[PDB]
């Protein structure tokens, strides 16, 4: 059966550069066109290269023309997207598709390569207290996990013994390059006094650990 | 050359039928052939309608495509919708070494009832003030379907930058969160006499606000 399966990719800095790969199998390689479709994170399908089977007319957008490059490679049956001088905008998950120009669409989709364009490098993040407030009788606090990068943080409440009403929010990419996220947990308000929370936050990519007590105000 | 444009989001419900259009800016629809795609968060694409209104293999028969002049648009019809419908379907078009794709419409499923956001709001901690650093949040929780707009205000008046807002995350319970935070300066922030955070779900807006201690 028909199998693409992308390579290549990964973070980069502004005016870098990468080469993504796509090796096909399951099928004679040389009788289709070959294509690249990325979707930027909260976009829709963006169309940016099309090359022939045979390597004979390349079509390209205006947004991407002069700075990607689609070839290929009938003895490895790979498909290449050279992208040069890349953008923070050019951030997007690639996929690797497999044309019937005959009919005008796209039958085979890859399983596609993500690619991150930021200026940022490892940093770990600056945990602070976020001290509760109502929901009365149910209150919410947490912990604001600020400025890190890259994805993941993890984070736990009293060493994972406190689970109940913990929701950790996805974070949100800062356009200053770095993430931020909080991490909250609802409560029984009467346990303010006598009970003790303490985020444990967890950020592997710069081997960092922060635990910060949320005490109340 | 053209642009095709489809609705942002629509919802239904189980059992249910649903017509998702794909009108073309110029020209005649029926000039190249139209092609849907449905799309899920992680996930690869797969092709749900080719060559104007042919299925391939194991797509199931629910899904139908069509076109529609009068209009200038197509069609990708879903009868007895499932659960497992609610996705992200694109309709696609070629003409003249150019692939055009629609911006894609958010199939909602609703399979439970409206919920009215829980909205929580934290002023910058103490912490954070000494820092030379002051950030608001706000928390957005147990609101279905799952798409809200935030709108922050600095006394009364709107606040043009320093917002980001993260996209609707779908929650444990099926219901959806999301949360959003205000950049400011120390100064900023104790100038004001409060800050506030407006959140927008199904046209009906909650809203919280918070003081400098």
């Amino acid at each position: 059966e028909v199998q693409l399966v992308e390579s290549g990719g990964g973070l980069l800095q502004p005016g870098r550069s990468l080469k993504l790969s796509c090796v096909a199998s399951g099928f004679t390689f040389n009788n289709y066109w070959m294509s690249w479709i990325r979707q930027a994170p909260g976009k829709g399908l963006e169309w940016i290269a099309s090359i022939s089977n045979i390597g004979g007319t390349i079509y390209y957008p205006d947004s991407v023309k002069g700075r990607f490059t689609i070839s290929r490679d009938s003895a490895q049956n790979t498909l290449y997207l050279q992208m040069n001088s890349l953008r923070s905008e050019d951030t997007a998950t690639y996929y690797c598709t497999r044309d019937l120009r005959m009919s005008d669409y796209f039958d085979y989709w890859g399983q596609g390569t993500m690619v991150t364009v930021s200026s940022a490098s490892t940093k770990g993040p600056s945990v602070f207290p976020l001290a509760p407030s109502s929901k009365g009788g149910t209150a919410a606090l947490g912990c604001l996990v600020k400025d890190y990068f890259p994805e993941p943080v993890t984070v736990s409440w009293n060493s994972g013994a406190l689970t109940s009403g913990v929701h950790t929010f996805p974070a949100v990419l800062q356009s200053s390059g770095l993430y931020s996220l909080s991490s909250v947990v609802t409560v029984p308000s009467s346990s303010l006094g006598t009970q003790t929370y303490i985020c444990n936050v967890n950020h592997k990519p710069s081997n960092t650990k922060v635990d910060k007590k949320v005490e109340p105000k | 050359q053209f642009v095709l444009s489809q609705p942002n989001s629509v919802s239904t419900n189980l059992g249910s039928t649903v017509k998702l259009l794909c009108k073309r800016s110029t020209g005649n629809i029926g000039s190249n052939y139209v092609s849907w795609y449905q799309h899920h968060e992680g996930r690869s694409p797969t092709t749900m309608i080719y060559r104007d209104d042919q299925r391939p293999d194991g797509v199931p028969d629910r899904f139908s495509g069509s076109i529609d002049r009068s209009s200038n648009s197509a069609l990708l019809t879903i009868d007895n919708v499932q659960t497992e419908d609610e996705a992200a379907y694109f309709c696609h078009s070629y003409s003249t070494g150019m692939y055009i794709f629609g911006g894609g419409t958010k199939l909602t499923v609703l399979g439970q009832p409206k919920a009215a956001p829980s909205v929580t709001l934290f002023p910058p901690s103490s912490e954070e003030l000494q820092a030379n650093k002051a950030t608001l949040v706000c928390l957005i929780s147990d609101f279905y379907p799952g798409a809200v707009t935030v709108a922050w205000k600095a006394d009364s008046s709107p606040v043009k930058a320093g917002v980001e807002t993260t996209t609707p995350s779908k929650q444990s319970n099926n219901k959806y969160a999301a949360s959003s935070y205000l950049s400011l300066t120390p100064e900023q922030w104790k100038s004001h006499r409060s800050y506030s955070c407006q959140v927008t779900h199904e046209g009906s807006t909650v809203e919280k606000t918070v003081a400098p201690t």
